RNA sequence: GCUCAACGGAUAAAAGGUACUCCGGGGAUAACAGGCUGAUACCGCCCAAGAGUUCAUAUCGACGGCGGUGUUUGGCACCU
RNA sequence: UCCUCCUAAAGAGUAACGGAGGAGCACGAAGGUUGGCUAAUCCUGGUCGGACAUCAGGAGGUUAGUGCAAUGGCAUAAGCC
RNA sequence: ACUUACCAACCCGAUGCAAACUGCGAAUACCGGAGAAUGUUAUCACGGGAGACACACGGCGGGUGCUAACGUCCGUCGUGAAGAGGGAAACAACCCAGACCGCCAGCUAAGGUCCCAAAGUCAUGGUUAAGUGGGAAACGAUGUGGGAAGGCCCAGAC
RNA sequence: GCCUGGCGGCCGUAGCGCGGUGGUCCCACCUGACCCCAUGCCGAACUCAGAAGUGAAACGCCGUAGCGCCGAUGGUAGUGUGGGGUCUCCCCAUGCGAGAGUAGGGAACUGCCAGGCA
């Protein structure tokens, strides 16, 4: 029942990526399926209040990407260490 | 197992011979066949072949796999080879004492002029 | 208690990949078999392996042990 | 006091403490004492907030220790000039870097492992914090 | 033939023994020496290298 | 034919005292004092188990923690 | 003085009154070659016989062995006859 | 032979640590080959003359020390030594920069522009009121600016 | 074309385990041993003379992923060069970029020669 809105990651990197957190986002990628991977970087705020609930990580998430739906599944998520917040989340197509 | 003992004992005269560069003789005893076949020095491809299951060699035996046999392949290989313009062989015995049948094998090439 | 130690005794490879050699050049001062020998090279009493031909160094892996032979390419 | 019991050898380099840590989920409990400074913990901090710890919650609730001390500290006494060897094992520490949950707790409600992990985290060197078991 | 040109901007005084290679690979003696060389992967390489003390313009 | 083992081996063959001492040198190197440091020392604070008839914090404060000072014992050997 | 490991920063080398150990030999077979063979440990059964001496079978895989330290090697055995 | 709040091998699942652990494994460095440009042969060999073999600090990797020392011992690079000039108040070694000579000429680097003292008491938008700036921690606190949520609430909450 | 044997390439996407199947030829077990030869005892092994019997074991082939094995993309760690800080540790620009884990792949592929069957 979540909708996480997403936009493509035009770079990567761990330049990118720290510059991508700093700008209180973070970055992700939808594999699974036969489709290619797509790397997607999400707002944090939302995704952290929305993944505080268990329904997180066990009902099939919607993630709306270019206007797009795809309806996933929270694979593994890499969060900070001593911080309560998120480095990146893997999601399997559902 | 009876069959990975002898290839144990086989290999290092084999890895020795693919060190050296020489053309091989390669013989195989069963308890009722001998297998002889000339192996070039890369060790892929093969050039003269006898044997007791050939029946060009059977035919004029009494039975494959005896001393007789044995020496019938061993002046099949060596006249072959020597068809073939291959004079000078390196005798690999395959992990077998070189005294029964495969020595039978191996004299009866020695003596039809293969060079070992 | 302490304080002592052998003086180094500079094994190695002395000749690398693609690095042309004559023939006796020593390729590996090593201590066991770490490197084995293959086409062209001997293996002397110290394991020391020697190029036995002209050419160049070839560093492969071979066998069903993943062993790292060295052998020479005649150049 | 934790030391292993039995090392390979009694002198240990000072080595760094670079990086972030390994154990950083709470696994074994439900709450967890996880820390946020680098430090090092000897097993008298570690004896000391478990002391506060298993006082504080009484002998309801199950507690882990985490981390273990494994690295021996060697110090020379005193009037004693520079060389003339490495010193003697005096302590043991633990090496801590930033994410190590250094305890776990559970079977109590949420507010005592709060309680106990105030009363044991100022018998620590390094800033701390509390975490829970997230799953996933 | 691009011919881009390469110039000096900081001094190589107390740089890595490199980068003071690589200023006389590309020709460069003092700050602010216009020196134009070919447009290749090599010089680009050796731009790069340095890159903190030269202003290249094309 | 050498524990020439002080193992590139001064001789085939060699221990000590000097506050009765002497000369050339050294702040390359000690004792005093300064300097740097602060383990130690002294002073202060944090947590609070407990003692205090009850009551942690009137007064003490275990197990542990964090500083300050340059007052001890030291470390170094920068000045002489 | 000499050997081995670490320090030693993935070529070599690299210091300290740094952390750890060894050598000052042995062997005419313990060397050469040819032919062959494959360990430790545990379980089960079995006269004396026992936790552990020999026998047989199984699991196991070189956790064994290498004349003597440690490291690197070793099954094609460099191990064992 | 009968009971047991005690400990516990091996095996399995989960969690850490290692200079002298490695079924993995970079960056860099090193060795070799080819190619272009640049460099006053910068390279190698042989011969004449040396000096020097007390190093220092600073970055990075370490040993020792207390991750103490303007400590000590290495590896590597820079500077001093043997290098002036500008900056860091003053300050070998830090930052900028390498002085052939002259000039009452311009542009700049580090660093700076209120006065000593050259140059903005410049422009726009915030923050702190502590002279913070212009020493010092654990820990304490309705100081104050920002952000995302949450409980109760004009069937009247604090 | 299918099967089997030999010698190789390759060295776990190739090995293990569980299940099924094969013997006309081939292979294996087998039969016998006074001889060739052999056992620190023993034809168990080695060897020789054979072919009655069985594919039980072995070996091959076909299934099956319980495991081993391979393994992205992304992120993380580290790091060369330049710069910065609150500087026993980190951050920035930039170049390289893992290990582990995930999705998944996966019960090999192939050359020469020889024999049997169609």
């Amino acid at each position: 029942m979540f909708t996480i809105n997403a936009e493509v990651r035009k770079e990567q990197g761990k330049g990118a990526s720290r510059r991508l957190r700093a700008a209180n986002k973070f970055p992700a990628i939808i594999y699974g399926g036969k489709e290619a991977p797509l790397a997607i970087e999400l707002d944090h705020d939302k995704v952290m209040n929305m993944q505080a609930k268990a329904e997180f990580y066990s009902e099939v998430l919607t993630i709306v990407v270019d206007g797009k739906e795809i309806k996933v599944k929270a694979q593994d998520v890499q969060r900070h260490p001593y911080k309560p917040k998120l480095q990146h989340i893997d999601f399997v197509r559902a | 197992d009876k069959k990975s003992a002898r290839i144990r004992r086989a290999t290092r005269a084999r890895r020795k011979l693919q060190e050296l560069g020489a053309t091989r003789l390669v013989v195989h005893r069963t308890p009722r066949h001998i297998y002889a076949q000339v192996i070039a020095p890369n060790g892929s491809e093969v050039l003269v072949a006898a044997s007791t299951v050939e029946k060009a060699i059977a035919e004029q035996l009494k039975y494959t796999g005896n001393k007789d046999a044995a020496a019938a392949v061993g002046k099949a290989v060596a006249e072959r080879a020597l068809e073939k313009g291959i004079k000078d062989v390196s005798f690999d015995r395959s992990g077998f004492q070189y005294h029964g049948r495969v020595q039978a094998l191996a004299d009866a090439a020695r003596e039809a002029g293969l060079q070992f | 208690r302490n304080g002592r130690d052998s003086e180094a005794k500079r094994l190695g490879v002395k000749r690398f990949g693609g690095e042309s050699v004559l023939a006796g050049s020593i390729i590996v001062r090593q201590r066991g078999t770490k490197f084995h020998a293959g086409a062209n090279v001997g293996c002397g009493r110290d394991h020391t392996l020697f190029a036995k031909a002209d050419g160049k160094v070839k560093f492969e892996v071979k066998g069903p042990k993943n062993r790292k032979f060295i052998s020479i390419e005649a150049e | 006091m934790l030391q292993p019991k039995r090392t390979k050898f009694r002198k240990m380099h000072k080595g760094r403490n670079r990086g972030l840590a390994q154990g950083t989920d709470v696994s074994f409990g439900s709450f967890g004492l996880k820390a946020v400074g680098r430090g090092r913990l000897t097993a008298r901090q570690i004896e000391a907030a478990r002391r506060a710890m298993t006082r504080a919650v009484k002998r309801q609730g199950k507690i882990w220790i985490r981390v273990f001390p494994d690295k021996p500290i060697t110090e020379k006494p005193l009037a004693v000039r520079m060389g003339k060897g490495k010193g003697n094992v005096e302590y043991w520490v633990a090496l801590i870097q930033p994410g190590k949950v250094l305890y776990e707790m559970d079977g109590v409600p949420e507010e005592l492992a709060r309680e106990a992990f105030k009363l044991a985290a100022a018998k620590l060197p390094i800033k701390t914090t509390f975490v829970t078991k997230t799953v996933m | 033939a691009k011919t881009i040109k390469i110039t000096q901007t900081r001094s190589a005084i107390g740089r890595l023994p490199k980068h003071k290679a690589t200023l006389l690979g590309l020709g460069l003696r003092r700050i602010g020496h216009t020196v134009e060389r070919e447009d290749t992967p090599a010089i680009r390489g050796m731009i790069n290298a340095v890159s903190f003390m030269v202003k290249v313009e094309e």
